[PDB]
RNA sequence: AAAAUGAAGACAUUUUAACGAGUAAGGAAACGAAAUGGCGUAAGGACAACAAAAGUAGUAAAGAUUUAAAGUAAUUUAGAU
RNA sequence: AUAAACAUACUUUGAAUCGGCCAAGUCUGGUAAGCAGGACUGGCGAUGCGGGAUGAACCGAACGUCGAGAUAAAGUGCCAAA
RNA sequence: UGUGAAUUAAAAGUAAAAAUCCGAUAAUAAUGGAAUGAUAAAAGCUAUUUAAGGUAAGAUUAAUAAAUUUAAUCCCGAGAAUAGAAACUCUUGAAGAAGUAAAUUAUCUACCCGUCUUGAAACACGGACCAAGGAGUCUAACAUGGAUGCGAAUGAGAAUAGCAGGAAAGCUAUAACAUGAAGAGAAAACGAAAAACUAUGAGAGUGUAGAAAUACAUUUAGCAAUAGUAUCUUUCAA
């Protein structure tokens, strides 16, 4: 069972004039200029973030697989989402070593918890093995 | 337990027979008088209408301060909103003042029925709830001796004793769009325009708007 | 651009009524004013002593105090975005009894007369009369039948234009 | 659009105990439940007064409790505020329910034979309010209220915040 | 650099936002500057009624 | 906004109704039915494998370059080098 | 008569602002002015959208993100939907 | 001699067929769809019973009639009681479905940002490009306001004196004083109760009723606040 996750706008809200100057990054900033084309909602350039774009509360922050995210740093972190394995999914942190990742992956299979980094930091077993 | 529902059901039936008797009997008396006046060679002057239905035609931008206040006292606060208005010297003058912004006329019984049955709603606890049962009408207007939607219709159409209390509970109707005029809504209906008193022709406009 | 004098712009406001110059009535100084009465301030330019300010002309006020030669009057004045209470003392030469409640005082007497008979009717056991109906705006006229024997017909059509010269 | 008189803004009534005091929050829950279920105007009054700020919850002294309770012998004063002690005058015997009792005020009520209840004990004994006398303190006795307004006024002058060379 | 001198434009709209504040009832009940003898008569009766009331309160 | 429920769920509770443009300007923190909600930089005090070895780290930290995902957005998360 | 309980009455503290401009079944100076100055209202400023080819003010109508339907001003030989 | 607007006689005609025009209207319905959904039982619908009803118009006949006039007996019959039934198909997808991203093309759409200005895309000024730095901060006095402690008191981390621990941290110090408890007057000189009154107002009961909530009548209470008062202190003057 998994609901239909509907996104109202799948594009990116890019900062105005970010495509013309390299000093203006693409992270959004509301234009406060008194003569700004975008902030006056001219035809053609009237795309600003609003609360109306917010996705449905039921299907918010939900990964495409149908579950949520729950970062783990060791095996004991998995024990917090073993009652909710139909709701959460383990996501090993980026700094966790390869030796510790095997223990988490091995235990999470025991507890029937999905891991979203199941093929992360794997050894060189890709050629000649 | 719920043996009162049958008791409630029959009472609504009894009132409905009474309500329809009053409307039919009054309509019959007009025909008989007209028939007898023709036989005797007399002249019969039909009674002036008592009920008026007004619709807001123009938007909210660029309205004089005195016209703005009147449209708020008639609850015509939005374009394409219909309300019922008691006809007297006081209200007729007010409608003339706001003539460019409203169109009005005299509704038939079928117009009142369809408006209440389809677009009807009541203001209960500050909430605009659409009419879904007679129990919600009994709670709203129990002390005004209105217990069923038919009783609501009859009191509006005949303009009874408790019209003001009943009318003030009904929220202003929200109608769809329709072809307002022949030329445009910048002239009076007499000049082929859109606003002003349409007399009995408001029913045709309401038919496409309900 | 006018000057800020006390009695500016009073060529017509302070003029006496046509053929109404000279002394006033004797009723003006003989009328008895009691507290709570309604009066109208009407500046009499014939009497320049104690002349009320020209902004109060025609205003209706209420008597709030009776002094040996002057009658206290309380009117309402409009200020920037509020209303203030103005308390003046005016000799009877500049005020006038107001008829603002004349119609209301007629309904009060009609009801009181009816209520006086009801205590008689209830005392004797007879059913009691009802109070007079409330005022209503001119209502839609009912259905009327016009007899066909005392009726004449006048035909109405647009009139042929005729030169006025 | 729609032509309204005004747009909906937050209503300026508090509906919870201000601050993080755990006990005052518990009292609001206790009387929010009582007002909702019993549907009594008394519990609505206590719930409304518990949510006023400190400045709006003025103190009542034992002198005012003594006078207001003179003709109410078997009664319980209910004041949603601190109760201070008026050392100038004697304290009779009375049962008082209040948010706080001053050390000197509580000992004066207790010694005279009275009882200093809190607002949970009152809800246990008179939940809907049956032998209660609602009491609130004066608000206009604050020294701030003197200085409000224009001191140049002809009718009710203010009180002239003192400063440089205030003769 | 001449400027516009004065305008009443937008002054009635401003005045009706928080509209004309009517005075309260206590504004019409002031008695400062009333008749001197009427004030003397009223004070004489009030002192007579108050003294009688307090004498009765003293008896009980 | 109003009803209902309420020691802990969880999505800052459930239901119903109305509402949602905007320069200058205002809405500090906290306030269970919360008197606007949040993101980011650095430093200080605590918390971080509850059975006596208790957050991550030479089985690869921070940083950098990119590929994808979450969020209306501020930004966050993870893979590869 | 009609409307009005998120009504009504406010209290305290404080921000910004007082260069304004436009229209008209209005007026004064001027030969007149996209000139100068006023009375009442509505706007622009602070405002995008559909129409007038284009336009700060004109006409319709004022804006959370969208799907479908009747509409407004105004259009229906082609550009251009009819 | 022919046509003929109009009118007139007789036959037919109870004056509801069909078509067109003219008026009148638009909604009940039937059949096809479209957008967003739902899938299960019904205040569904159907069958059997008795019978409120059918106000031109459910039918027919009678008396007569410019009648939404009056009767008669037939039909149908709402409420209610008793029995009734919905569980499906086909296509495509790890030989890559649905979605998403990037690049290109096509239709529609898009004037340079910041700024002073009534008004700038402006033939108005600053701006070639990138990285890093970059501008409401601290000290002191006052006021309002939200949380806090204590309360006719509050503070006494005023200096300063001691304690353990070694400590710029922590704790303890019947304490000068600061603000306040009393106010007016330039000053000398003074220094507050009729143990108050009136009005409206917060709360609590009891009864009746609708009947679900809730509404009426009656007894009591008089807080906050606003206004007005009697009285009292000081001042030439409240």
């Amino acid at each position: 069972i998994k609901p239909k996750i509907v996104k109202k706008y799948t594009g990116h809200f890019k900062r105005f004039d970010s495509n013309r100057f390299l000093r203006v990054k693409a992270s959004w900033r509301v234009p406060r200029g008194i003569d700004n084309r975008l902030r006056r909602k001219f035809k053609g350039t009237n795309l600003l973030p609003k609360i109306g774009y917010g996705s449905a509360k039921a299907t918010r922050n939900m990964l495409p697989c149908g579950l949520y995210k729950f970062p783990v740093r060791n095996t004991t972190d998995l024990e917090m989402i073993m009652m909710q394995n139909r709701k959460y999914a383990a996501e090993i942190s980026h700094a966790v070593s390869a030796k510790k990742r095997q223990e988490i992956i091995q235990r999470a299979k025991i507890l029937n918890i999905r891991v979203l980094n199941a093929d992360a930091r794997i050894k060189k077993q890709e050629v000649a093995q | 337990c719920k043996a009162r529902c049958q008791a409630f059901r029959k009472e609504v039936i009894l009132r409905t027979i009474k309500n329809h008797k009053d409307i039919e009997a009054a309509k019959k008396a007009v025909y008989t008088a007209k028939k007898n006046a023709e036989i005797n060679g007399d002249l019969y002057a039909e009674a002036d209408p008592k009920l008026i239905v007004a619709i807001r035609i123009r938007g909210i931008n660029g309205v004089s301060p005195k016209i703005k206040k009147i449209l708020k006292l008639l609850r015509l606060r939005q374009i394409n909103n219909a309300v019922f208005i008691k006809a007297n010297a006081s209200t007729i003058k007010m409608l003339r003042l706001v003539d460019p912004y409203v169109t009005y006329g005299y509704p038939t019984l079928e117009t009142v029925q369809k408006l209440i049955y389809k677009r009807g709603a009541l203001k209960i606890n500050g909430n605009r709830m659409p009419i879904t049962s007679n129990c919600m009408i009994k709670k709203a207007l129990g002390d005004k001796d209105v217990v069923c939607v038919d009783d609501l219709v009859h009191e509006i159409y005949t303009v009874g004793k408790h019209f003001k209390e009943v009318n003030n509970k009904l929220a202003p109707f929200k109608l769809n769009g329709a072809k307002i005029a022949e030329k445009n809504k910048k002239i009076h209906f007499i000049l082929g325009g859109g606003f002003g008193n349409r007399e009995l022709l408001i029913n045709k406009l309401l038919a496409n708007m309900i | 651009p006018l000057s800020n004098g006390r009695n500016r712009r009073t060529r017509k406001l302070f003029k006496r009524p046509f053929r109404g110059h000279g002394l006033s009535n004797t009723s003006t100084i003989l009328h008895t004013y009691k507290v709570g009465d309604y009066v109208t301030i009407l500046c009499n330019s014939s009497i320049q002593h104690g002349l009320p300010y020209k902004a109060f002309h025609g205003k209706t006020g209420r008597v709030w105090n009776v002094n040996p030669h002057a009658i206290g009057v309380m009117v309402n004045k409009k200020v920037n975005n509020r209303i203030v209470v103005k308390r003046l003392h005016i000799s009877p030469e500049h005020i006038k009894p107001s008829g603002c409640q004349k119609d209301f005082l007629e309904r009060k007497a009609a009801v009181a007369a009816i209520r006086k008979q009801n205590i008689q009717l209830k005392k004797e056991g007879k059913p009691l009369l009802p109070l007079p109906a409330k005022r209503l705006p001119k209502q839609p006229r009912p259905a009327e039948l016009i007899k066909g024997a005392d009726i004449k017909f006048t035909t109405v059509a647009p009139l042929k234009f005729e030169e006025l010269y | 659009a729609i032509d309204l008189d005004r747009h909906h803004v937050r209503k300026h009534v508090s509906k919870t105990a201000r601050g993080n005091n755990a006990y005052m929050k518990l009292l609001v829950r206790l009387y929010g439940f009582l007002a909702r279920r019993t549907q009594s105007k008394f519990a609505k009054t206590i719930l409304h007064r518990l949510c006023l700020s400190r400045v709006n919850r003025p103190i009542v002294s034992t002198s005012k409790l003594a006078c207001l309770m003179k003709k109410h012998p078997e009664e319980t004063a209910v004041c949603v505020n601190t109760v201070t002690y008026d050392s100038r005058y004697p304290v009779p015997k009375m049962n008082v329910c209040a948010l706080k009792f001053t050390k000197t005020a509580e000992a004066a009520i207790t010694k005279a034979g009275g009882k200093c209840l809190r607002f949970d004990e009152l809800a246990l004994k008179a939940p809907t309010g049956r032998k209660t006398v609602l009491i609130r303190g004066k608000r206009n006795v604050r020294e701030a209220l003197k200085h409000f307004g224009k001191v140049c006024a002809k009718k009710n002058p203010a009180k002239q915040y003192k400063g440089k060379q205030t003769k | 650099s001449k400027d516009k001198n004065r305008s009443s434009h937008n002054q009635s709209h401003k005045a009706h936002r928080n509209g004309f504040y009517k005075p309260k009832k206590s504004a019409y009940m002031s008695t400062k500057g009333m008749n001197v003898q009427v004030l003397k008569n009223t004070k004489a009766q009030r002192k007579f009624a108050l003294a009688k009331k307090l004498e009765a309160k003293k008896a009980a």
